[PDB]
């Protein structure tokens, strides 16, 4: 979720 | 007259409980090391898969939440299929090529859970070998595996997702151009739902086992935490090329 | 007439290079496991230390950047001193109590680097035992260890930091109330700079060794990455109770 | 740094 999200948002 | 050490009372209050290492000597070191190393490589692979997916044409076009959803549902599909491919490309019987420096021999697997997972993987590898899957067919099939599962109520960008998935199915048919081959490769894609379901089960078992306490990297741990309920909620809808 | 598989060319372009596991069979499993487990517990301890520090009176009052700085410089001081304390409290000769389920015997340490680190820790433990340090003195000394190093050019909240540090020194003197004891305990605090410098050196060595490839949890890895240059920049100023 | 920062900012 959170770690995945900030990787996706990069 | 007498100054009291008032802050030491507060230092006592805030002192946290002792941490436990999770160390159990009953689990052999070899076992703990290969599982831990596999989880660590696994975590790094999910990162690679997220950066790969951000580069797939059409993928960035879906809503951020759908991209999130597709990656959380498919990470094990991407990893297992790429493992089958690298093992097939090595050509050695019973060898699983997790990485160029970590080639596991299923015939050296003493841990039964790991032995069972490896045998399923050997079926994936055996199937790519039987069908002599080309690199081009493989790339198409891998992209389809990113689009194989959806939530029960669907995605926010359902129409666009269906358009993109349709495009990759057509892409697979072109790379091959006999229709027969298509039926067989899409049948192999369909069979991956069963493979992954066994891999996720072993993964979920280990992730929750506080006695073994095998280490998991942070991002693999968050994705497993978010998924476990869904794998019991009946919230995952598997997309099948063929019945049933 | 002939449809080309155009997307497969882009799928080829974006396919990432194969990941390496980092696995080296020359390193024994026992070795890899204890180092990995220690780093994992270590990472969890830094988290605990950050939550502890946020609860220390005065600490939250400093600028967020100073709180950041103090934690990055002191994490190894906090960890080594708490390890010395738990080992002293166990009373067994040559035992290092990393956790209640991970009590290492230095006399079973086959890896020389780990053997050397453990011997220094046994000196910390031996000193707390010789001086019969009480829990109250220990809590004060632990807080002082959070305030033992500063950046070369100082902190953003220097005046307030000096006021807070002064308060904890006074707190230590009260908990004891003979001045002699104070000199000896503040001398033990001073000697921790040397202990930690050896521990950080072994830690930095392992962190950079890509052949051993011992695993480190994410937050320990970021703090080590930020600190390594500073441990060579000459950017750390050690605060001494006594000369020299 | 970043992981430490978001832990401190909590
Ligand atoms: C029209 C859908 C079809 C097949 C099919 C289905 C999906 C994708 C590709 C296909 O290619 C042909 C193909 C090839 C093998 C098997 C197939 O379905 C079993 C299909 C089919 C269905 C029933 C009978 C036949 N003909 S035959 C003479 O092979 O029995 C073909
Ligand atoms: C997520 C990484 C993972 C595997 C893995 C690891 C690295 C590269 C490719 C992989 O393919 C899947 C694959 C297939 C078979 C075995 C695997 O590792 C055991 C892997 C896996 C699968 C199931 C469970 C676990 N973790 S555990 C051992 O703690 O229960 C890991
Ligand atoms: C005034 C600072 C001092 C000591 C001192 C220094 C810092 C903190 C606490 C102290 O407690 C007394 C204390 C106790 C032992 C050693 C000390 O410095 C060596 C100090 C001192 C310095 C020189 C001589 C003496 N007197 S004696 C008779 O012990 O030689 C004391
Ligand atoms: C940061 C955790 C750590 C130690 C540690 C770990 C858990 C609990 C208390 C600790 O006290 C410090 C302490 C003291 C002696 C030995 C330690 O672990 C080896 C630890 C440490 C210190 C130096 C190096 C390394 N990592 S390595 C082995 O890869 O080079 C870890």
């Amino acid at each position: 979720s959170s770690r995945l999200w900030e990787l996706l948002m990069e | 007259p007498q100054l009291t050490p008032t802050l030491v009372s507060l230092l006592e209050v805030i002192e946290p409980e002792v941490l436990y290492a999770g160390y159990d000597s009953s689990v052999p070191d070899s076992t703990w090391r290969i599982m831990t190393t596999l989880n660590m490589l696994g975590g790094r692979q999910v990162i690679a898969a997220v950066k790969w997916a951000k580069a797939i044409p059409g993928f960035r076009n879906l809503h951020l939440d759908d991209q999130m959803t597709l990656l959380q549902y498919s990470w094990m599909y991407l990893m297992a299929f790429a493992l089958g491919w690298r093992s097939y490309r090595q050509s050695s019987a019973n060898l699983l090529c997790f990485a160029p420096d970590l080639i596991i021999n299923e015939q050296r697997m003493t841990l039964p859970g790991m032995y069972d997972q490896c045998k399923h993987m050997l079926y994936v590898s055996s199937e790519l070998h039987r069908l002599q899957v080309s690199y081009e067919e493989y790339l198409c099939m891998k992209t389809l595996l990113l689009l194989s599962s959806v939530p029960k109520d669907g995605l926010k960008s359902q129409e666009l997702f269906d358009e993109i998935r349709m495009t990759y199915i057509k892409e697979l048919g072109k790379a091959i151009v006999n229709w027969q081959r298509f039926y067989q490769l899409t049948k192999l894609l369909d069979s991956m739902h069963e493979v992954v379901e066994n891999l996720l089960n072993y993964c979920f078992q280990t992730f929750l086992d506080k006695t073994m306490s095998i280490e998991f990297p942070e991002m693999l741990a968050e994705i497993i935490t978010n998924q476990i309920p869904k794998y019991s909620n009946g919230n995952i809808k598997k997309l099948l090329f063929h019945q049933k």
